[PDB]
RNA sequence: AGAUUUUUGGAGCAUCGACCUGGUAUUGCAGUACCUCCAGGAACGGUGC
């Protein structure tokens, strides 16, 4: 099984390793033994479906600060912290007209997401590890 | 440029005209002689021509050495521990040095096997009774400044400085 | 070849080295004399035609003058002795 | 069988070759030929009533060697 | 010099770096016995260096008690600091950054990937302290001791198994006399066993163990360490019994027991100390002796092949194509080209275009064979 | 093997059978343990024959020396090729 | 960078012998027309100067070698080995805590990327 | 790879080199054993028996 000897379009034999031609069949088998041929041979989804959704009534309290909202949530008995994320109003269930604002929504596993609309462009940061906190001893969530 | 083992390993070691192993180290201008123990006692003569050695000291223990060439240098002081390092020293070439006082040749009498000495072209030889003091210091030296010792010179050396 | 090996085995079994063949048959100790007056007592593990012996657990004794000379001896675990220094080889020693 | 083939198949073994003129060189034998030429590296040689010197390399001939001393951890059945 | 301020802080930083290197060496896993022995030897050398640095740092407290009255004074202060700042106001023309103030002890106490050895321990070797038959603490070499015992006994009726059985005894009857020449071989066997015990555990305190062995030999072995129920009290030096403790206490200060015999407490005390050290080394390293006896039995019960297996463990293409011919290109900073066709291919390339864009000439077909800048500028100005 | 040709043209010292040591550049060797030492020097130790006399070694340089294998005992390396 | 390091070491040696927080040998030198940019915390060298001042304060401890001599660290290799083993155990516990924090962060990233972001409720 | 030249073993005396003192002729171009002779002292060293 020689992977270098092939058949051309003229009824001949071609060695692509040394790029040589042979007319008859007796010259292709005699071209493997030699110096040039030897030189060429030597050179070469689960967590989303299991999430319970009962949608309780959340308790959010906003306060205009100057230099922050407090969400009162029940005990979840889990290490998963509720995550906050800022999204646009272009995606909705019924898609209302004149939706050109942004909304910051906080979501948890046993509870429903609470969303607050922000008419301003940039007045704060919606990052989770930067300016957010979740006290599990009192179960109090804050984001500033 | 200081003297190290790389300057001694790259030097030319061959046979001299006196049928002895000599390593040429001319044209180095080494201010201090150190780390000369890399020869492994396989040389009999060490040349130190055209050097800036201020004091002839820091020599390792070499028993195969029999000739020292310290000509064309600026040696003003001499070391005292030279007899304990070269016990088979016979030839000493200290020509063209900066010796002025007669007390500099007092460790030079420590070599008992020394027979050849060369203190020519030095300010110590310009003073009076220099050869007599050199004969009275080291009596084992037979040839001093290409000249043999004399019996009358030995009597004058034994008579003086009594 | 095989005939030369058979001739060498016959010369080792019936020749002068046959007492050395007693050293590899019953594993008996032999006394070999050296050129430096050192007697080696011990069995021979391997031999050849050039009298080169391989001794195991041998004892080499000699006389060294410090007076009267003492019989200072040593014990080697394994040793090899060339046939050039072998002077006399005794099959059965006295003690 | 000759004993030179058993000595030629010895490498990195700390042996002691005692020469004829009161010399004994103990070291790691690195090369052996058919003429019993023992080339060793980092050996210690002691002459007759002399101090044992240390050599980085040595090459003792076959006719100058008188006896050999092998360690106890060396099988003689596989070497013959 | 700040010997109490800078030198003490430097010694504390060196001790902290040595402790961090020891913790990094102890936290890493081991795969071989020789590498573990080398790491233990490097850790013992680092602990000895840290102990020497702590001993040198603890002696710099004589002038500190006199200088603490002037250093803690609030009346002084910035006058000597301004004088030292004026002394440190020399020429800053030595433009050279030195980041090796703290990184150099961190790199000196570390190892490389090719060789797991520290920079002070770069010249250390496990083959210079242990033999090949010992296996870096795996077994003990007893062939020379057996040969010495066979030479001293002057008999060939003692093999290696008999010597291992005679050496396994601790408080039994000896095979030879206590006042014979076997004590000279026993002292050498004890001195070898002490070095084998000190080489098998370099991280252990050898001086504290030697002091504990000396205290056990002085306070316990010299006062009847083997009680009985002549059999009540036995003496190691005099080799004689005793009726009671009062008779042994009266005979301990006797004239034959002090210096009136050939095996008294004056001359044969070193032999008794060597025998006690050999007994302590046999009791502490009995598992290594059992492993060496098992290895000797496995080597004796094997064949020759098993013992041998156990002991072994082109110019024509450059001349035809026009290569290897130096060509200078003055446009791209007088670059070199090793071919006419290669230079023709690199002329219509990105490097020649970036070289020609600095002079302001556009990349066109008229400046393909242009090499000099004075000709290319004239060709650009003519068009 | 070729262990004898590895130390060729180096400053080697060969011990003689009489106790002398010839140090030189062994450039050529043969199968009969011969040596061609260029710029060779032979050193022979002299007996003190007294109680307070020391042991000296007289050394004499000969140049190119052809040492036969019948007198050579052991050869050791002493210095690199200059 | 040797002169700046020497000046920082001199400032750490002169500031460690103070009897108050603001009454030091470096606060009065700032008003004496001496430029010292390493005293301000806005520079990157202030974090190294604070560590040098902490090392100079730790070098004046009563077990640091001024009025007492350490015996466990200087005359007991077993205590140093036990301290190295305790440091290795503390490093292993810190690595296990970092792995647990990384696993908790991965679980929070898996829970945040699987929640429904379309159930918007404004109260 | 074992039979005389290399590798399976012959294991106080005589001579030479110096050291120290005086007279004596050669002043000369070459790759060298050696290198004028006489007289006096030596408490110098190597080799073989």
């Amino acid at each position: 099984k020689d992977p270098y000897f092939m058949k051309n379009h003229l009824g001949s034999y071609e060695c692509k390793l040394c790029l040589t031609l042979h007319n008859n069949e007796g010259s292709y088998l005699a071209h493997t033994q030699g110096k040039k041929h030897q030189t060429n041979l030597a050179r070469r989804v689960e967590v989303k479906k299991f999430v319970k959704i009962g949608r309780p009534g959340y308790k959010v309290t906003k306060q205009r600060d100057s230099e922050l909202f407090q969400i009162d949530y029940p005990e979840i008995a889990e290490g998963i912290m509720p995550r906050h994320r800022f999204m646009s109003a272009y995606e909705q269930r019924i898609e209302p007209p004149d939706r050109r604002w942004q909304y910051l929504l906080m979501a948890a596993e046993p509870y429903e997401t609470i969303a607050f609309k922000v008419p301003s462009r940039e007045i704060d940061k919606a990052e989770g590890k930067f300016w957010t906190h979740w006290n599990r001893e009192t179960k109090q969530f804050f984001l500033q | 440029v200081k003297l190290t083992a790389e300057l001694i390993e790259q030097a030319a070691q061959y046979t001299n005209a006196v049928r002895d192993r000599e390593l040429d180290l001319r044209g180095y201008k080494i201010p201090v002689i150190e780390n000369l123990g890399a020869t492994l006692d396989q040389f009999d003569a060490i040349d130190f021509s055209d050097n800036e050695i201020r004091k002839l000291d820091g020599f390792p223990l070499l028993r195969r050495l029999k000739t020292l060439l310290v000509n064309n240098n600026r040696i003003c002081r001499i070391g005292e521990g030279l007899d304990q390092a070269l016990p088979c020293l016979t030839e000493l070439i200290l020509t063209n040095n900066s010796l002025v006082e007669l007390g500099d040749l007092d460790p030079l009498a420590s070599l008992k096997s020394l027979t050849y000495l060369s203190i020519l072209r030095n300010p110590v030889t310009n003073k009076k009774h220099y050869r007599l003091y050199v004969i009275y210091k080291v009596p084992q030296v037979r040839v001093l400044d290409f000249q043999k010792v004399k019996l009358k010179e030995r009597q004058e050396a034994e008579k003086m400085f009594k | 070849p095989e005939e030369l090996q058979k001739r060498e085995e016959e010369e080792f079994n019936t020749g002068p080295l046959s007492v050395l063949t007693q050293s590899v048959k019953n594993n008996t100790q032999v006394l070999i004399n050296c050129r430096n007056n050192k007697k080696l007592l011990g069995r021979v593990k391997a031999f050849d035609r050039h009298c080169n012996m391989v001794l195991e657990n041998v004892k080499e004794m000699w006389t060294e003058v410090p007076s009267k000379p003492v019989n200072k001896d040593r014990y080697i675990s394994k040793m090899f002795l060339r046939g050039d220094s072998v002077i006399v080889v005794l099959r059965n020693p006295l003690i | 069988m000759k004993l030179v083939r058993f000595l030629m198949k010895l490498s990195h073994e700390t042996v002691t070759i005692e020469l004829k003129n009161g010399t004994q060189v103990h070291g790691t034998i690195t090369g052996v030929d058919v003429s019993m030429n023992t080339h060793l590296k980092a050996v210690k040689m002691t002459l007759k009533n002399r101090e044992p010197v240390q050599l980085e390399t040595l090459s003792i001939r076959g006719n100058n060697i008188r006896y050999f001393i092998l360690p106890d951890s060396l099988p003689l059945d596989t070497l013959l | 010099m700040e010997t109490i301020l800078e030198q003490q802080r430097r010694y504390h930083e060196e001790k902290e770096r040595l402790m961090d290197v020891m913790a990094k060496e102890m936290l890493t896993k081991k795969s071989t016995l020789r590498d573990q022995i080398n790491s233990d030897h490097r850790t013992r050398a680092m602990q000895d260096r840290y102990m020497e640095v702590s001993g040198n740092l603890r002696d710099l407290y004589d002038d500190k008690d006199g200088l603490r009255k002037e250093e803690l004074n609030a009346i002084s202060g910035p006058n000597e600091f301004a004088e030292f700042y004026n002394r440190l106001k020399q020429i800053k023309e030595f433009h050279r950054k030195h980041p090796n103030e703290i990184c150099v002890p961190m790199s000196v106490e570390f190892e490389e990937l090719l060789k797991a050895r520290e920079n002070p321990s770069e010249e250390a070797q496990n083959l210079v302290e242990f033999t090949d038959e010992e296996g870096y603490g795996r077994y003990l070499d007893l062939h020379d001791c057996y040969l010495k015992y066979i030479n001293l006994k002057a008999s060939e009726k003692l093999d290696y198994i008999t010597y291992l059985s005679i050496f396994d005894q601790l408080f039994d009857i000896p095979k030879e006399r206590k006042n014979a020449e076997y004590k000279r071989y026993l002292e050498m066997l004890l001195e070898y066993l002490q070095d084998y015990t000190d080489r098998v555990k370099p991280l252990q305190d050898q001086n504290e163990l030697f002091g504990k062995i000396q205290a056990e030999f002085e306070k316990k072995w010299e006062n009847g360490t083997f009680p009985g129920w002549e059999e009540r009290a036995q003496r190691l030096f005099s080799t004689k019994g005793k009726s009671l403790e009062s008779l042994d206490t009266s005979l301990f200060a006797k004239n034959p027991k002090s210096k009136g015999t050939k095996r008294d407490t004056e001359r044969n005390k070193d032999i008794a100390f060597l025998e006690a050290q050999i007994y302590e080394y046999v009791e502490i390293l009995g598992e290594q002796r059992h492993l060496t006896h098992e290895n000797v039995q496995r080597k004796q019960a094997r064949t020759g092949e098993e013992r041998e297996e156990e002991e072994e463990e082109p110019y024509w293409l450059y001349k035809l194509h026009g290569l290897n011919i130096n060509y200078n290109c003055e446009i791209c900073g007088n670059y070199t080209y090793r071919g006419p066709k290669a230079f023709q291919r690199h002329f219509a390339e990105w490097r020649h275009a970036h070289g020609m864009r600095c002079l302001g000439i556009p990349n066109t077909a008229h400046f393909a064979n242009v090499t000099q800048i004075e000709d290319a500028v004239s060709l650009w100005a003519k068009l | 093997s070729s262990k004898m040709l590895q130390h060729i043209d180096y400053r080697m010292r060969c011990i003689l059978q009489d106790g002398r040591i010839f140090i030189g550049t062994f450039k050529a060797f043969d199968k009969h343990m011969n040596l061609i030492l260029c710029d060779c020097d032979e050193f022979r130790k002299i007996k003190p024959k007294n109680s307070k006399q020391a042991e000296r070694e007289e050394k004499r340089v000969l140049g190119l020396v052809l040492l036969r294998g019948e007198n050579l005992v052991s050869m050791t390396v002493e210095g690199p090729p200059p | 960078s040797a002169f700046d390091l020497d000046v920082v070491k001199l400032t750490a040696q002169f500031v460690a012998r103070n009897g108050r927080q603001f009454l030091t040998q470096l606060m009065q030198k700032e008003q004496r027309n001496y430029q010292f940019d390493f005293l301000r915390p806005q520079h990157s060298l202030f974090n190294y100067f604070t560590k040098l001042v902490e090392q100079y304060t730790k070098i004046l401890i009563p077990p640091k070698g001024l009025f007492s001599k350490l015996k466990k660290e200087a005359e007991n290799p077993r205590e140093v080995l036990d301290q190295v083993c305790y440091r290795v155990e503390w490093a292993k516990f810190q690595e296990r805590e970092r792995k647990k924090e990384e696993e908790e962060k991965e679980k929070e990233r898996v829970a945040y990327a699987q929640i429904d972001w379309h159930d918007f409720v404004v109260v």
